[PDB]
RNA sequence: UGUGCUUCAUACGUAUGUAAGCGUAUUACCGGCCGGUACUAUUACUUUGAACAAAUUAGAG
RNA sequence: UCAGAUCAAGAGGUAAUGAUUAAUAGAAGCAGUUUGGGGGCAUUAGUAUUACGACGCGAGAGGUGAAAUUCUUGGACCGUCGUAAGACUAACUUAAGCGAAAGCAUUUGCCAAAGAUGUUUUCAUUAAUCAAGAACGAAAGUUAGAGGUUCGAAGGCGAUCAGAUACCGCCCUAGUUCUAACCAUAAACGAUGCCAGCUAGCAAUUGGGUGUAGCUACUUUUAUGGCUCUCUCAGUCGCUUCCGGGAAACCAAAGCUUUUUGGGCUCCGGGGGAAGUAUGGUUGCAAAGCUGAAACUUAAAGGAAUUGACGGAAGGGCACCA
């Protein structure tokens, strides 16, 4: 593992075999609709909505309580992001390495960490322009980029 | 990364029978590789194996006898017609008494004795003797 | 296009003076004639009037700067050092 | 390490600002900081022998023997 | 051929490690490729100690010890015989022995 | 041991030991807390490795704190582990 | 550029209403409509001091932003420079309760 | 869409290795089970072909 | 009107009305808890080595195989309080850790980043490796400033020696130091490319998790901290031998390269020299770097091991041809 790092450590979620459990849920299964988007209107990316509802409702996995995933439910409401989330956070990192480098030069090991994160924004761009959620003519230019993520 | 499931479940068989274990755990059982063992099951080499059905990719816990000697895969899957099927049994299998080279012919997954009577050709999928 | 491979702004002295002093003055000949971003209103309009004095075309602020660079690194290490002595000696 | 080094620097800077040396050297003549630098930090780590090991007196305020007569007499 | 699996010593997950200076030789040999001797010594030989404890005003005045560390060039520790030319099966033994005597090197 | 051949049916304390991933069928080490905080007894269901703090209707304090692994409740959390 | 108001500005730039500049800001502050006025670091001291004298009269709170003209505009998504903005109806942000 | 059963044709109560019958309709008409007949996601691979000089070569007599 | 055909249907009604898994693949997140001589910038400490200032002392002192050079217009050496400067961060220091590699160690603050663990988080094949091309790259060397203690190529002396442009000894220069650039090589080594699956023991430790009323510091026991054994991930070390392998030395990989085998990808070699030379091209301020032959010559060069040789090789012993 780790395309840009040595550390081959494995860790993930272990989703069980049973699907439709909770067998104890208080309300409708599809009343997570009006709490995916009511916390989607607070600017939360669907990673944060997948874990804020593990503890209040507390729903286990959304793709078994409803029919489909969290990102598909938000654009059924109409809260899909301008740029998808694993590029929104991958660019905000590469923004911050450049803002650290416009005051702290002599640093050839924060610069190296920028070439890493920029060589993989160019790998998620090169894929999202194939599956057509990013259009063509969409590049990483690092002079407009800081007004996207902020 | 795994460019074959068939290599990462046939060396895993072959490494566990030269030590003489009686059960091998293979991962993660493409239906290509189930019908490879089913060729080997009905010629005695393999016991009645069990497919644990977890809904990610699958796992098999394959029983075996100990009659196996070398059960590997050929890669890349060379397309073999019928007239050049014996250039791949001569230089590969130990003698023309026994052993098989398994083919994925146009009809199914079969060995090289059933394919030469049914008159089918295909790709080489692996070998066992 | 690109008109010179290597001289840049010192092709104006062309074949005059020797390659090192052309190379040496070029570092200074670029930063002087540059437009620095104005640290008072934000525009790329902080150009050099005379040696050591820089001014901004809008906002009308003249500053006292370096001979070629707007702010020297030997003087921003004094503006830091003075305010870390000002932090101790005031409060 | 940095949590007890935090804790060793706040108690002894409560002791030093402590009614000048007639109290203070009497503390280290008891090692009274070394018995309170020890029992406080054992909520963080069980610590071994604590030795105060060095004191420089890099600055001296004044000579002024009016403050020396009760100090020597 | 590779005479040791260690090579020098301890060069794993470092790449390159700091050097120290030899004592007798004053080389610049690595810290890990170094015969080290944490030498503890009595100051007064413990045979002329009764001459000194005569002159002790206090409770016979238990004597302080000398403390040093002897970073050694390999070619200048074989020469001073801290280490010597082991057999190829005795080459592999690291921790044995302590197992000699009471306090050595004092004497 | 050429005969660990009850991979078909291992002893359930052995696979309990193994890992959430290294066993034959992956399974979480987690569960869900139907807690009863005695400040006000409205029951909130949280995760054990929580990935989120939680409030209640009446006793809405913190009820859970983040850690590396199992999230520690705040010592006044009369919970009961249950698949309800 | 503290990331606690840069994250909250980018929500008012999608859900909120504002006025992004100085002359529109005093239009709001005279009209009793601004809720919060961010002003830059770089903004000049008279423009600074009469923004706070309007916000004293209009009871709007002024956040002093921690960045220049070039950095308010970037953190507002815009490709120009802002030195003054007045958020008048935030949709989702809780910028009203965020202290300095 | 993998086969299962029901089978029967077929090596010896057993063996289908040709096929037929349930998984709602593996293409609509007339002819005497049978023909004209309407309709064919794709490429690589593979089966048998077509198609093309002789001498050579393999090689029949 | 049939309209051969061809656009759109009165759209509001009848179709289980449509999104496979979620990889012991990856990526990204997290109310996440951390952790590490990782990199940058400030700040700051430690003795030391100098060099000087006082003061006491009295003729020595450096050094070395023996020396001499050298330091004492005695005030040295030494003892002492000092002030100032530049370096270097000991001991703790490990078969520990971090890092892509080169490398990384006084605290404290701030900055940005990282592995790993945890996770009934998110996306859904985004991944693997790689000509060309990019970024970093010990030391030395080079430019341009600021420094300039210690050390010290070069140089200058003193010995030793048949000789001594050397080893040894003295003051030292470029350099070591910091900044802004260049250079792009090291035995840059594990002489061992990267991702992936399998195959075994045994013991330690780095990091995280989870049951030990195992202990245990005391607010009262509890909350924590420390350890205890017991698990568990990613390993890294260590040692023992394979159903391993190899020419061996040896190696849990350097094995699974069966009975010429087959997971994928990339680079390199084809006897020894001539030679990493000539030459062209390219990079460079230079030094030089990345490319890179042939003529002619040659029957061997080489690797791992074995017996003798039995020497500034240590050990244990013997003798009046010692």
């Amino acid at each position: 593992g780790r395309m840009h790092a040595p550390g081959k450590g494995i860790s993930q979620s272990a989703l069980p075999y049973r699907r439709t459990v909770p067998s104890w849920l208080k309300l409708n299964a599809d009343d997570v609709k009006e709490q995916i988007k009511k916390l989607g209107k607070k600017g939360l990316t669907p990673s944060k909505i997948g874990i804020i509802l593990r503890d209040s409702h507390g729903v286990a996995q959304v793709r078994f309580v409803n029919g489909n995933k969290i990102l598909r439910i938000m654009k059924s409401v109409g809260l899909k992001p301008d740029i998808p989330e694993d590029l929104y956070h991958m660019i905000k990192k590469a923004v911050a390495i450049r803002k650290h480098l416009e005051r702290n030069r002599k640093d050839k090991d924060g610069k190296f960490r920028l070439i890493l994160v920029e060589s993989r924004i160019h790998r998620l761009a090169r894929y999202y322009k194939t599956k057509s959620v990013l259009p063509p003519n969409w590049k990483y230019e690092s002079s407009t980029a800081s007004a996207l993520v902020a | 990364v795994r460019m074959n499931v068939l290599a990462d479940a046939l060396k895993c068989i072959n490494n566990a029978e030269k030590r003489g274990k009686r059960q091998v755990l293979l991962r993660p059982c493409s239906k290509v590789i189930i019908k490879f063992l089913t060729v080997m099951m009905k010629h005695g080499y393999i016991g009645e194996f069990e497919i644990v059905d977890d809904h990610r990719s699958g796992k098999i816990v394959v029983n075996l006898t100990g009659r196996l000697n070398k059960c590997g895969v050929i890669s890349p899957r060379f397309d073999v017609p019928i007239n050049d099927i014996e250039k791949w049994t001569n230089n590969l299998l130990p003698s023309r008494q026994f052993g098989y080279v398994v083919l994925t012919t146009s009809g199914g997954i079969m060995d090289h004795e059933e394919a030469r009577r049914k008159h089918l050709g295909g790709k080489i999928l692996g070998f066992f003797f | 296009a690109k008109r010179t491979k290597k001289v840049g702004i010192v092709g104006k002295y062309g074949t005059r003076y020797g390659a090192s002093l052309r190379k040496m003055v070029k570092k200074m000949e670029i930063t002087q004639h540059s437009k620095y971003t104005c640290s008072f209103c934000g525009k790329d309009s902080m150009k050099r009037a005379v040696v050591g004095i820089w001014s901004c075309k809008r906002c009308k602020r003249t500053v006292a700067g370096g001979a070629w660079v707007y702010s020297t690194t030997a003087a921003a290490s004094v503006r830091s050092a003075v305010r870390r002595l000002r932090e101790t000696k005031e409060q | 390490v940095r949590k007890i080094r935090a804790r060793m620097t706040d108690i002894i800077t409560n002791e030093v600002s402590g009614a000048d040396l007639k109290q203070l050297v009497n503390k280290l003549a008891l090692d009274s900081i070394a018995k309170d630098i020890e029992k406080s930090c054992q909520r963080i780590y069980p610590l071994h022998d604590v030795y105060i090991r060095k004191v420089k007196v890099l600055k001296k305020p004044r000579f002024d023997v009016s403050k020396l007569l009760e100090l020597h007499g | 051929t590779k005479k040791r699996r260690n090579g020098g010593r301890n060069k794993h997950n470092r790449g390159h490690v700091k050097p120290v200076r030899c004592t007798n030789c004053a080389r610049c040999v690595p810290k890990d490729k170094a015969i080290k001797k944490f030498v503890i010594r009595n100051i007064v030989e413990a045979a002329a100690v009764r001459d000194i404890t005569e002159a002790s005003i206090w409770d016979s005045y238990v004597l302080p010890k000398l403390y040093a560390k002897l970073h050694y060039c390999v070619s200048c520790a074989i020469h001073s015989k801290v280490v010597r030319n082991r057999s190829r099966e005795a080459r592999r033994i690291r921790t044995p022995p302590l197992r000699s005597f009471p306090k050595d090197m004092a004497r | 041991m050429p005969l660990a051949k009850d991979l078909l049916h291992p002893l359930p304390a052995e696979e309990k030991r193994k890992h959430k991933l290294k066993r034959l069928v992956q399974h979480p080490n987690s569960y869900f807390m139907d807690v009863k905080c005695p400040g006000c007894y409205r029951i909130t269901t949280v995760f054990s490795h929580a990935q989120g703090v939680v409030v209640c209707a009446g006793c809405a304090t913190i009820l859970c704190q983040p850690t590396g692994g199992r999230a520690k409740l705040t010592e006044g959390c009369s919970f009961r582990r249950k698949p309800q | 550029a503290l990331e606690s108001t840069n994250a909250r500005l980018a929500l008012v730039m999608k859900s909120g209403k504002y006025c992004l500049g100085y002359k529109q800001t005093l239009k709001t502050l005279r009209q009793g409509k601004a809720k919060l006025v961010l002003i830059a670091s770089n903004t000049p001291a008279l423009r600074k001091s009469e923004i706070e004298y309007y916000a004293m009269l209009a009871k709007t709170e002024v956040q002093h932003y921690s960045g220049t003209n070039i950095e308010l505009g970037t953190a507002c998504g815009k490709y120009f420079r802002v030195c003054t903005l007045s958020i008048t109806d935030p949709g989702d942000s809780d910028i009203i309760r965020s202290l300095e």
